[PDB]
DNA sequence: GATACGAATCTTTTTTTCCGTATAGCCGTAGC
DNA sequence: GCTACGGCTATACGG
DNA sequence: GATTCGTATC
């Protein structure tokens, strides 16, 4: 049928999970017609867009949805003058006039919707021109901002659109969706499971999501009938298993140059990644009680170094190597 | 149909009277109307200080009807380049007034947008028409204008808003709204509102929002952070207890479990611990420096994201190591 | 034609090199209709694209492989004309970033939403090379266009991937298979077409020299076929790329002289290595690797020298001009090793 | 490579202006043109390699001399030439007979890149005044000849519309529904609709919707069609079905959309094919 | 005759606005 | 007296 | 601005 990413997006309000003070406002915004200009931010799959369409879809139905809402993501043109245009003239247009069913169904706001998903790819002059266009047509036209870093939004649209930080999705915040899709979609895994899941999927619903799905495809493949480990999960999950990083640590403890070389290479030549690994080796090493106050601040500033330099789309083996050298020099 | 409308729309002043804040801006700007006489008006300030309010409210008061013939407004929404400045500015600044008499005032909403060329065009026009025509600019960075335009343009300053205007803007809110707001609540508002005016109504509207049910029900300091989504000062104080004086294990376990109990963001904590460490007596100045540096580098690399764990340890790391030099 | 497709494996069960990965691939392949979008992150030439077609033709049966390959012309925001080709095949569409630069987004922007109007398979090869803007178009059209479409992209060192898109994608890891693998396969090639063979230890030196890829293994044992008159010898010499030959005499010569005139002399030698359109990364990587094979420096020295990697490949990735950073690696080299 | 030709506009009429109908379709959609001039049959072309193709048939009868010879197959000679240069031949030509006579319009190819000798005769009032012409033209190659093909059409969803005749009543009416479209100046796509006789012209936009529908009665040759095409291409099409009375439109469902138009000669038939791509899609 | 002076060489492939041309639409006059 | 076509002009496009 | 070669002038 359809992945259950998408099968299980939230249809009304009440589906979205953990993010109570978001669903509650927008809850509160349905039975008023006061909505303000919302900025959603917060980390990727946490449930922004699920919820900008589910408050859309209850705001005015399937029906007044065509004509009271427009949707601009960056699959399509929005640069100065498309910001000075559409927008505009969108904004400037009178609100269509609802049908019965629709008034009698669903509150159907004096207002409309211009919904602009993934604002954090705009240029500063399309929101300089997008600041006015709010402000002038805020009583006929209203404006959702949704992006994953706040600070490429600038200053004065921070300012006119109201604030809604989306939570990251931890074990306990999502683990009653995740048991709720495993108990929908019929699978079977041990006690700990999915509490894996979702701290593999560090503030991700999403990843969790699927990573659950491809765990029940393997599952169903074997035809064992037996329920998914932990051990399955962190294996297509991509984690490192607890013996390659071991091996890894005794290696770097012997600071021999030669020898943490060929282990790197033989290690990059298994197509592991090194944000996972150096996550793993940060977690070991800030948990193990074996090392001093001094060893650990140096070990987090590497870490940390390392994870920005990795971050920029540089090369792997290289970051690994040279993270390995530094810390067996530490 | 003001009650249709987001709380940063529904508060905007209508009268010089209403705006607080800039009383030696609105007091000087009232004695030039009273006066007769006003000179090409810049204002200047950071976001939400009341700018685009008080020039329009000054309009008003001006031109009481002829607001639509006698008031020219442009802004970045609007084409304002070359062809634009040289007919549709002219245009305006030419003609005779219709029958107010005074002057035809032109309003540059976020001046600092436009281009240098048509800034260039437009201050012979500012210098040229200045008979029967005045200029308003308005622009929250200076550098990206021109400095002959500077140079004639009279500046005025837009500071943050302060307390007082705050609370008075906050009790008319809570007047019109039937509210109640606890003076805890009050003070971590205006904490939070940086001298901004639309984070405040946006907030207070949030709040009311969150509450069950608005009348007979307060806003406390909970009801703030928890639909806002802000650590709480207890909360920043006992992560920067944990940090200093506690080892390692247990300050990262005070540290997840602070930002695991309400669902709180690093670079949050990372302002308030910024903000706390401001008010620390520092006997080494070596001590500043490490935090500043590497609380900036953690701060952009969260900006451009990351490891979010990485990235907690390495704020504790960097407080730790910098904290040693003062030994 | 080479031996590379020659025996390049067809089918899901011909896949003989890593049994958990093909075991994974037809658990993927047993229902193709709540099929994801994959990553396939791993090893160059570990047989990440030849384990895609695999499981498409798993999934929509035999002819995968018939492809026709078309012109298409596309426009930027300002008046221009872009050839790129399109390699397309029966419900199955190829789109590779190496031929256009940072026009990258409309094309592939135009190409994804005439395709997406069952689902077709996309195929994008090296999902490295966009430019953070094709992935902010890509994540939101097969966010809404998953029922129509399916995203199946190989690349290498998934790092520059954005956050949002390797959440949006399952994420399959391709291990290099071992040496003795590579031996089979070899063995298995040289079965089918007789060599000589003298020893069973050149096709070893033949995959340790490869480490770990099939493709350069293949063409090494085709060129010492074809130069030893279809014959191979114990003695023969390993066959190295070119670029290999010269990053390694511009390490000698950096270890050997450390000078201005060597520096500008090392500059030349990137500047002919930059005009053979060798991407500057692999370059400095290759680069520091060779010098880390010096037996005469010390552990400081490879310490420093791999620190400056660091340093400099960071630099190259978040700059504009590749020769600065090799220069300025090349030069702290030169001044750490003196 | 001897080509020559003999034209006689006032002895022979439908031909000559079916000639001069595609010079003019030519000339309009885009600068030069491919003239095939195989042995039985003239073939004028305007390959654009979205914009659309023009593939006009004209038999060898039209003209009153038809000596084509060359090494290539079937004595093949193609050429590409100006359109406004032929386009001004043609109308000198056009009002020599309109100031009043009768003579022919002879054509030679006298010469890799050669011209044709167009010279005719005209007489003002009994006086001899020669006019002379030469177009520069290129010759193809015969591989070239081969890249250039006409684009076959489906017919899995293709369905026909016989418009009516232009001489007949609805005709008038018919061509004022065509160019209805064409007053509106801001206006780059038509939105056709054919459901199983209607024809709707539907321009829907952000701001504004058209409907323009035709009431007429109309007749399908032997379910929905929509196909999304430029304006310039409607006003060429339009420019065809007034010169033609027998007039033919394909509809492709999002594929392609087909304006037939043929002149009955009898004798082989003169017809005019412009293929017309989707600007994009539904 | 020594020196100051001069020549030759050391080199290249998004957004706004503006200048001139293309083109379609409309009005005025010759002809049917 | 009406229509067709040529000349003049306003507007969009391109580089 | 630097180098190298050639003239006119002191
Ligand atoms: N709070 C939530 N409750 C239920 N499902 C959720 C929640 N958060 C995320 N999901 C699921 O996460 C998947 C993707 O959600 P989206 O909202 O489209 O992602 P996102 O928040 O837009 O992140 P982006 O697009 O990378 S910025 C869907 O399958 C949702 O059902
Ligand atoms: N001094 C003030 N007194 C009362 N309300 C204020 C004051 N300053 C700001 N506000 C409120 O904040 C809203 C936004 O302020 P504006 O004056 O419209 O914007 P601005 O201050 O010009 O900031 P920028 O630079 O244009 S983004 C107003 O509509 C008021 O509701
Ligand atoms: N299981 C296998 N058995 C034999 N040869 C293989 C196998 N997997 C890959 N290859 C060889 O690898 C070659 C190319 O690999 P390729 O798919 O290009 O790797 P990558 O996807 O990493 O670029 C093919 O010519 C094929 O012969
Ligand atoms: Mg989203
Ligand atoms: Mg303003």
């Amino acid at each position: 049928q359809q992945p259950w990413v998408e099968k299980y997006r939230p249809k009304n309000l009440d589906e979205v999970t953990a993010q109570d003070h978001a669903v509650t406002v927008l809850k509160k915004t349905l039975k008023s017609a006061n909505l303000p200009h919302m900025l959603f931010y917060g980390p990727p799959g946490t449930g922004k867009t699920s919820t900008i369409l589910a408050l859309t879809k209850e705001l005015y139905g399937p029906d007044l949805m065509k004509s009271r809402i427009l949707e601009l993501n960056a699959s399509d043109e929005r640069g100065i003058s498309i910001v000075r245009e559409k927008v505009k003239n969108f904004a400037r247009l009178t609100v269509s006039k609802p049908s019965k069913h629709d008034l009698e169904n669903y509150p159907c706001p004096p207002y409309k919707i211009i919904i602009l998903d993934e604002a954090d790819s705009m240029t500063a002059d399309a929101q300089s021109a997008l600041r006015r266009t709010m402000e002038t047509y805020s009583g006929v036209t209203r404006f959702c901002l949704i992006c994953n870093y706040v600070t490429r939004i600038i200053d004065p649209l921070a300012s006119r659109c109201s604030k809604f930080r989306f939570k990251a999705l931890d074990a306990s915040n999502a683990i009653d969706r995740l048991r709720f899709i495993s108990e929908q979609e019929n699978v079977k895994c041990d006690d700990g499971v999915l509490e894996r899941i979702l701290d593999i999927s560090a503030g991700d619903l999403r990843r969790g999501i699927t990573l659950l799905q491809s765990a029940s495809k393997g599952a169903q493949y074997l035809g064992d009938g037996k329920n998914i480990t932990s051990t399955q999960v962190e294996e297509l999950a991509g984690v490192v298993p607890h013996d390659i990083l071991i091996e890894i640590v005794e290696k770097v403890k012997s600071g021999d140059f030669d020898e943490i070389k060929k282990y790197v290479n033989t290690f990059m030549k298994s197509g592991w990644s090194a944000a996972s690994v150096v996550n793993q080796l940060h977690e070991y090493y800030i948990t193990n009680d074996n090392f001093d106050t001094n060893f650990k601040n140096q070990i987090s500033w590497l870490l940390f170094t390392t994870d920005s330099r990795l971050n920029n789309g540089t090369n792997e083996h290289i970051q690994l190597l040279n993270l390995l050298v530094k810390i067996s020099q530490l | 149909s003001k009650e249709n409308l987001p709380w940063v729309e529904k508060y905007r002043p209508e009268t010089l009277d209403e705006v607080y804040g800039q009383n030696e801006v609105i007091t000087t700007v009232r004695k030039f109307v009273d006066e007769g006489k006003l000179p090409h008006l810049l204002f200047y300030g950071p976001p939400g200080t009341g700018k685009t309010s008080t020039i329009v409210a000054l309009a008003r008061e001006i031109y009481g009807k002829n607001y639509s013939n006698m008031v020219l407004e442009l802004n970045a929404s609007d084409d304002r380049g070359i062809d634009v400045v040289r007919n549709q500015i002219k245009d305006f600044a030419s003609t005779r007034q219709i029958f107010s008499k005074g002057f035809k005032l032109i309003i540059l909403d976020e001046a600092d947008a436009m281009t240098n060329a048509a800034q260039n065009a437009l201050r012979r026009v500012i210098e040229r028409y200045t008979k029967n025509t005045r200029f308003c600019v308005l622009a929250n960075y200076a550098h990206k204008l021109t400095p002959a335009l500077l140079s004639r343009c009279t500046r005025f300053r837009f500071q943050p808003l302060p307390q007082e205007a705050i609370e008075r803007r906050i009790a008319n809110v809570l007047v019109h709204e039937k509210l109640k707001l606890s003076p805890n609540a009050e003070k971590a508002l205006i904490e939070l509102s940086n001298g901004d005016m639309r984070r405040v109504l946006n907030v207070l509207q949030s709040c009311k929002a969150t509450l069950d049910n608005p009348d007979e029900d307060e806003i406390s300091d909970d009801v703030i952070y928890e639909c806002c989504g802000a650590p709480r000062p207890s909360d920043l104080k006992a992560v920067l207890k944990s940090i200093l004086e506690d080892d390692w294990g247990t300050a990262h376990y005070t540290l997840n479990k602070v930002r695991s109990a309400k669902g709180l963001a690093l670079i949050d904590l990372i302002e308030g611990i910024v903000k706390i460490l401001e008010d620390y007596e520092l006997q080494n100045e070596e001590t500043r420096v490490h935090l500043l540096t590497k609380l900036a580098d953690i701060e952009y690399s969260i900006s451009k994201g990351g490891n979010d764990q990485i990235q907690g340890s390495a704020v504790i790391g960097a407080i730790k190591a910098s904290f040693e030099n003062e030994t | 034609s080479l031996w590379v497709d020659k025996y390049r494996p067809k089918s899901l069960n011909a896949l003989s090199h890593n049994e958990e990965l093909t075991n994974f691939l037809k658990s993927l392949s047993d229902q193709p209709r709540d099929l994801p979008h994959l990553l396939l992150y791993g090893p160059n030439g570990t047989g990440k694209k030849t384990r895609c077609m695999a499981l498409l033709e798993s999934i929509f049966g035999p002819g995968v492989y018939r492809l026709k390959i078309d012109v298409r012309q596309f426009v930027t925001a300002s008046n221009r004309k872009l050839e790129l080709n399109v390699v397309s095949s029966p419900y199955h569409l190829e789109i590779t970033p190496s031929d256009m630069g940072n026009n990258d987004r409309i094309v592939i922007q135009e190409l994804l939403k005439e395709v997406a109007q069952r689902y077709k398979c996309v195929i994008i090869n090296e999902a490295n090379s966009l430019t953070k803007d094709a992935q902010a178009a890509l994540r939101r059209t097969m966010e809404k266009y998953s029922k129509n479409i399916r995203l199946i992209m190989v690349c290498d060192s998934m790092s520059p991937i954005i956050a949002p898109i390797k959440s949006r994608c399952l994420l399959i890891r391709c291990p290099a298979p071992s040496d003795s693998e590579i031996s089979t396969i070899l063995s298995d090639v040289v079965t089918n077409e007789r060599i000589q063979l003298e020893t069973k230890d050149i096709l070893k030196r033949i995959a340790q020299a490869s480490n770990g890829n099939l493709r350069v293994s293949l063409l090494m044992l085709e060129s010492m076929a074809l130069n030893n008159e279809l014959a191979l010898k114990s003695s023969s010499p390993i066959i190295k790329p070119d670029w290999i030959i010269v990053i390694h005499k511009l390490t000698r010569k950096i270890v050997k002289e450390r000078s201005v005139n060597s520096l500008i002399e090392c500059r030349a030698v990137l500047y002919d290595l930059l005009a053979h359109c060798i991407p500057a990364n692999i370059i400095l990587k290759e680069l520091t690797f060779s010098l880390l094979d010096v037996e005469t420096l010390n552990t400081t020295n490879k310490s420093s020298i791999i620190e400056y990697s660091s340093v400099f490949d960071e630099r190259l990735s978040l700059g504009n001009k590749a020769i600065f950073h090799l220069e300025g690696f090349i030069a702290k080299v030169m001044c750490c090793l003196d | 490579m001897k080509l020559k030709l003999i034209v006689n506009g006032c002895e022979a009429p439908d031909d000559y202006k079916l000639l001069r109908t595609t010079i003019n379709t030519v000339a309009s959609l885009r600068k030069t043109a491919i003239l095939r001039f195989n042995s039985e049959r003239l073939t004028i072309i305007s390959t654009p390699k979205d914009t659309g193709q023009l593939w006009c048939t004209i038999p060898h009868d039209v003209f009153r001399l038809y000596t084509v010879i060359s090494a290539r197959e079937l004595n093949t000679i193609t050429m590409e030439c100006n359109c406004d240069s032929l386009l001004s031949v043609f109308k000198r030509y056009d009002r020599v007979m309109n100031q009043g006579s009768s003579s022919n319009m002879t054509i030679k190819l006298q010469s890799p890149i050669c011209a044709l000798g167009i010279t005719f005769e005209e007489i003002v009032h009994n006086k001899v005044i020669m006019h002379s012409f030469k177009v520069p033209v290129k010759l193809l190659f015969r591989a070239q000849d081969t890249r250039i093909q006409e684009p076959m059409i489906n017919y899995i969803q293709l369905m026909m519309y016989k418009l009516p005749p232009i001489s007949g009543e609805f005709g008038s009416a018919f061509h004022g529904f065509i160019r209805r479209v064409e007053r509106y100046s801001n206006v780059n796509h038509i939105h056709l609709m054919g459901v199983k006789v209607e024809l709707k012209i539907i321009v829907n936009e952000l701001d504004w919707h058209l409907e323009i529908c035709w009431n007429g009665p109309l007749d399908s040759v032997i379910s929905t069609h929509e196909v999304i095409i430029r304006c310039k291409d409607w006003k060429v099409c339009s420019k065809l079905y007034a010169a033609f009375e027998e007039v033919v439109l394909a509809i492709s469902h999002d594929e392609s959309c087909v304006f037939h138009c043929s002149l009955d000669r009898g004798r082989e038939r003169g017809q005019i094919i412009y293929y017309i791509a989707r600007s994009k899609g539904l």
